[PDB]
């Protein structure tokens, strides 16, 4: 509709770091994109950050090299960035900025929407209550996710955290019981292609290659465009939930690479720091990538995020774990003591947590017993690890026959109830009727987190 | 030995297949192909002029 | 009167040719006409934070003035609707667009102007006698729990010339008119009132009665007054949020507002969800609390200035209706992210950060706006009696207390209640920390506890006595492998292992257990002291004499007590009256006597 001639200036009055100052630019417009044409003829790309009187700041999305402010040339678009979406791209790989891969062509593009996106009604919103199958014991049962939800996981170097995506995409299901099956996104963030090679076998082992929405990013790649690609990935999924009926698997990978680029251009830019010199609006950034799910009224589609997490030196405290805690509502924490034990799934269960058991679980969809079995296993597991610590001091000899009954459950526990294998789905029943024949070892007595009538039920087997 | 076998007569059956939608699309094509082009000229040769709209003397 | 762009940095905008400026005065900017407010100027040039986002605007837009500040629109309707940081009604924006998406800066009108509501005059008010700002002369029935009450707007005054009869009415129609010089003045039911001044009152007033707590914890231990301040830190994880919705759903008040400071839309999914459900009644027919609550929502995806916007919107409508004559709880939900946005304003705006990179004026504003509470004396003829209380939770910069934001809270604050990561990841619901919290609030209420109660104080310090002794000797414990220690010591950390797993432990989700009443609460305090006191005198004795009585022996006696002791706190009050209950409590007190008579 744009019935505007298009614009180009030469007139480029400098260039400091990944910025670049475009002088004599006439009406300039906020938020737009603009192509450079290199004096060897490569093309580049950016993005207009700032502007003020006849100046045009403009950062650049691969990265400022061998611009000549008297050689090189710069055209304006005049609206924002708008991307290509589309229901065929499915089974196709192309790589951050969008481009293909694979030799395929230019995508035909149902759509060109916002890659900010918009924010959601309020009002506009319907709680998801619906138990996701995983086939992990320590998932349904413990921390089990429901539709509609946006858990991480907090992982780090070396650790089994890929297979555990490759568990979650591959055994999804639904608790309750047409046919289901699960659109996967996916975008990788500059990790090594080791990784990504081992992902895309593993969507082939799916069979299932035909919904599979990927796209991918190296670590040789420019570090900027790291930016942009979760944005365009969750515009996708926007597309194909909200305008095709569709449920998304939507999952990332390596935010700590993306908290360090938004890092440099923080940087770059020198805006006021924050804790540890991260950027002030990295928690609003975060929050635009996140906050972008859930389930609305008049559709039977959702969105369901699994944004996995690099997290540095293992330590709690810092800042981009905790922002990552406070923006989300659960968290799984592989362990990495666990894998130094040799135990698979490695998933610490106490450090987890999920918000969504309260209209997850109950009468009506799984029992009227799992709440209270989950948390006396929870009780039990922490006061094991209490006597534990207490052992690893005082000695067998002064303990009492209470910390022998809480050392052979945390043993029984450990060896059976996490030991869950790589290719063994396993059914909600099974799992609780595992957690009960665990539970079973104490007497009724010291049960202090059962009421009494679901333990008179259940417990005489 | 069977596999192969089993898996050139699957390939011969998705390429009879794709020729199939191929031919699908072209008639698709032909159909209205001269309308859209009429349509596509009928944009381009407009003009509008306009001044910017903020422009202030 | 019209300004045009010069520059945008985010949610900051530069513009010239706008001499006529004052700061704290709304304005329209761009084709979209997004409202803001000045904040700088400098020659003709200006800045103004935009409380909606910016990609749209480009240089030369024009900028619309108005004579105005910030303000908002007081009325009936306002109960029970939903409202964004600068008061949008949720539910007229998606009645008119049919969509599931907010439009860059939508003009829509405060309250609807077409619904008509029934009127109620003063029966006392005649025309041509003289009346004050402050004085109530209309009710309106907004719904059956709340009959709305409008006043003279203050800064006015003198004889009446007419009133509207009874009968039905809009907003539009006018209502009232006065005269105070010889000057006819209009007055409809909706006031405008700016946002950032507060409202007079006739004088201050001290605390008498004790807000409701719904857990046995924070009421017993460390309770909160009608009107006074609470601060709630606590780090990720522990999930606080679900501790505000519990003082909302259950509380001795009359209206509870909520308002949101950047969370995510799914705690308004529960609370709108649930609250339609939730019923109750007070002298007759029942109601459900939706009725007597009201909701400002506020993503974190939303703006980063609409968010101070709205807490002083907030506070702005909860003094409003204090004016009412009511008693009005509010809690407001990460005040961090506020401090956060201010931050970055002004790291924006290029100022000199004073410390951890945030402002060098939070503490005041904080302050200000924490201030603006209290039980205090309307000013009517009717004689009016307000009162309101805040309850501000703040998020820990990693856990951290020692982050400027927290410690400004703990110094302008008067209750504080602390929250401990392990606590939360005991499963403990709630995660107090029962170290660090205090109350300064006890004395004012020791005069309600004894006349109404007679027997609080001895429970009380002999509960702060256990748990002091035992955090005490838990390192001790731990660094003497429990060789040698007297009886004394085994009874003390035994049984104060008893009240923090029974009579600390509340879960609250639980349905025998959501809510607890203060009599059942010092019932059981009295039934654990009692059983701690006999235990103690009757081991003192008999190791005094003769036949020591060791844990072991007594354990064995009494595990069956004990085990009911325990499991006491399944009572279910709902299905329990409360005769019963104390029935029970005295028939355990004599099973516990008669035991002990037993044994000696």
């Amino acid at each position: 509709y744009l019935s505007q001639p298009r614009l180009t200036y030469k007139t480029v009055s400098g260039v400091n770091g990944p910025l670049v100052i475009l002088d004599h630019v006439k009406f300039p417009r906020y938020a737009e994109i603009v192509h450079l044409t290199l004096p060897d003829g490569t093309k580049r790309s950016g993005q207009v950050l700032e502007v003020s009187g006849s100046k045009a700041v403009v950062q650049v999305f691969e990265g400022t090299s061998g611009i000549d402010a008297k050689k090189t040339s710069c055209e304006f678009t005049g609206d924002i960035l708008r991307t290509p979406v589309s229901e065929d791209m499915l089974g196709r790989v192309f790589n951050g900025s969008g481009k293909p891969i694979d030799r395929g062509p230019v995508v035909l593009a149902e759509d060109f929407l916002d890659i900010m996106g918009q924010p959601i009604n309020p009002q506009c919103r319907i709680y998801p209550e619906e138990m996701i199958q995983t086939g992990i014991s320590a998932i349904d049962g413990m921390n089990s996710i429901a539709r509609g939800q946006k858990i991480p996981i907090f992982s780090a170097a070396g650790l089994p955290h890929n297979e555990i995506a490759a568990q979650i995409c591959r055994q999804a299901g639904l608790v309750k019981k047409s046919e289901e099956n699960f659109a996967i996104v996916f975008a990788a963030m500059g990790v090594n292609m080791e990784t990504a090679r081992f992902f895309k076998s593993d969507f082939e082992e799916n069979g299932s290659m035909d919904n599979v929405c990927l796209f991918l990013n190296l670590a040789n790649d420019p570090t900027i465009e790291r930016i942009i690609t979760p944005r365009l990935a969750l515009t996708t999924a926007e597309f194909l939930a909200y305008q095709c009926e569709k449920h998304v698997l939507v999952i990332l990978t390596d935010m700590s690479s993306y908290a360090e680029a938004l890092r440099e251009v923080s940087a770059a830019r020198e805006e006021v720091p924050g804790r540890r010199g991260f950027p002030g609006y990295m928690y609003t950034d975060l929050a635009t990538i996140y906050e972008r799910a859930g389930r609305v009224e008049g559709r039977n589609g959702s969105i369901t995020q699994i944004p996995i997490l690099t997290m540095p030196n293992d330590d709690i405290t810092h800042p981009i774990p905790d922002l990552t805690g406070y923006i989300t509502e659960g968290q799984i924490y592989v362990d990495r003591q666990l894998h130094n034990r040799q135990i698979y799934p490695p998933i610490n269960v106490l450090p987890s947590l999920s918000r969504l058991m309260k209209s997850a679980i109950g009468e009506g969809m799984t029992r009227k017993d799992h709440a209270d079995v989950s948390n006396q296993l929870y009780a039990c597991y922490a006061i094991g690890k209490d006597v534990q610590a207490m052992k690893a001091v005082v000695g067998e000899e002064a303990l009492t026959s209470d910390d022998l009954l809480y050392l052979e459950f945390l043993q029984k526990f450990e060896k059976n109830f996490i030991t869950q294998g790589p290719y063994e789905n396993r059914t909600v029943y099974e799992t609780l009727d595992i957690g009960w024949q665990l539970l079973r070892i104490f007497p009724k007595e010291m049960l202090k987190r059962i009421p009494q009538s679901t333990l008179s039920e259940f417990y005489p087997r | 030995q069977a596999a192969m076998g089993s898996q050139g007569n699957l390939s011969a059956e998705v390429e009879q297949a794709t020729r199939r939608q191929v031919q699908g699309m072209q008639s698709s094509q032909q159909r209205n192909r001269e309308r859209v082009l009429a349509q596509l000229l009928g944009m381009v040769c407009e003009v509008r002029p306009q001044v910017h709209p903020n422009y202030r003397v | 009167t019209f300004g045009y762009v010069h520059g945008v940095s985010g949610p900051v905008v530069t513009a010239c040719d706008m001499a006529g400026a004052a700061m704290y005065e709304l304005v329209r900017v761009g084709h979209s006409e997004l409202v803001g407010e000045i904040i700088r100027l400098e020659g003709d040039m200006a800045t103004i934070q935009v409380y909606e986002e910016t990609s749209g605007v480009s240089v030369g837009d024009p900028v619309l003035r108005t004579g105005k500040p910030l303000s908002v629109e007081l009325g009936p309707g306002i109960m029970g609707a939903i409202f964004d940081g600068i008061q949008r009604p949720l539910s007229d924006i998606s009645s008119q667009t049919q969509s599931i998406y907010i439009p860059r800066g939508v003009n829509v009108s405060a309250l609807s102007r077409d619904i008509k509501w029934e009127f109620i005059p003063s029966k006392n008010l005649r025309v041509g006698s003289h009346i004050t700002g402050g004085d109530i002369y209309g009710i309106v029935n907004e719904n059956s729990l709340i009959k709305h009450k409008i006043m003279l707007p203050p800064r006015n005054r003198g004889s009446v010339t007419y009133i509207a009869p009874p009968g039905n009415y809009d907003a539009s129609d006018v209502v009232l008119e006065l005269e105070f010089e010889g000057v006819k003045e209009k007055f409809s039911m909706v006031q405008v009132w700016p946002v950032r001044q507060v409202r007079p009152v006739t004088e201050k007033l001290p605390a008498n009665h004790p807000l409701l707590t719904g857990q046995r914890v924070l009421d017993a231990l460390f309770p909160c007054v009608q009107g006074g301040t609470t601060a709630i830190p606590g780090a990720f994880g522990c999930g606080k949020t679900v501790i505000s919705q519990s003082l909302s759903k259950y509380s001795n008040s009359d209206v509870i507002i909520y308002v949101g400071c950047g969370e995510r839309g799914n705690e308004m999914s529960e609370v709108l969800r649930d609250f339609p459900e939730l019923t109750m009644e007070v002298d007759g027919k029942v109601e459900s609390i939706m009725k007597r609550t009201a909701l400002v929502a506020n993503t974190s995806n939303m703006p980063v200035a609409a968010r101070e916007a709205s807490i002083y919107t907030g506070i702005t409508l909860s003094e409003y209706f204090r004016d009412m004559g009511y008693h009005v709880s509010m809690m407001a939900d990460s005040t961090s992210r506020w401090a956060e946005a201010l931050r970055e304003i002004s790291g924006r705006l290029a100022e000199m950060p004073a410390d951890s990179g945030y402002p060098a004026y939070l503490g005041a504003r904080l302050a200000s706006f924490y201030e603006r509470a209290g039980r205090v004396k309307c000013l009517g003829n009717p004689e009016r009696e307000g009162s309101v209380s805040i309850v501000g939770a703040v998020s820990p910069p990693g856990g951290d207390f020692s982050d400027p934001v927290t410690s400004a809270t703990l110094g302008i604050v008067q209750v504080f209640w602390g929250l401990d990561k392990k606590l939360a990841q005991r499963k403990h619901f709630p995660s107090v920390n029962w170290l660090i919290s205090y109350s300064k609030y006890m004395r004012a209420l020791d005069e309600y506890y004894d006349k109404h109660f007679t027997e609080f104080v001895p429970l009380r310090t002999k509960a702060k006595e256990i748990l002091q002794e035992e955090e005490d000797l838990a390192e001790i414990v731990q660094l003497v492998g429990k060789a040698s220690l007297a009886e004394t010591d085994k009874i003390t950390l035994e049984v104060a292992k008893l009240i923090k797993d029974d009579f600390l432990q509340q879960n609250g989700y639980t349905p025998y257990d959501r809510f607890c009443p203060f009599y059942k609460t010092v019932g059981m305090l009295s039934n654990m002291i009692s059983f701690y006191d006999m235990a103690r005198r009757a081991v003192e004795t008999t190791a005094q004499s003769d036949n020591k009585i060791t844990w072991s022996i007594i354990r064995e006696h009494m595990g069956e007590i004990l085990y009911k002791l325990s499991s006491m706190k399944f009572k279910d009050p709902v299905k329990d009256g409360e005769a019963k209950i104390k029935a029970d409590y005295a028939q355990l007190l004599e099973d516990m006597q008669n035991a002990f008579r037993s044994l000696e």
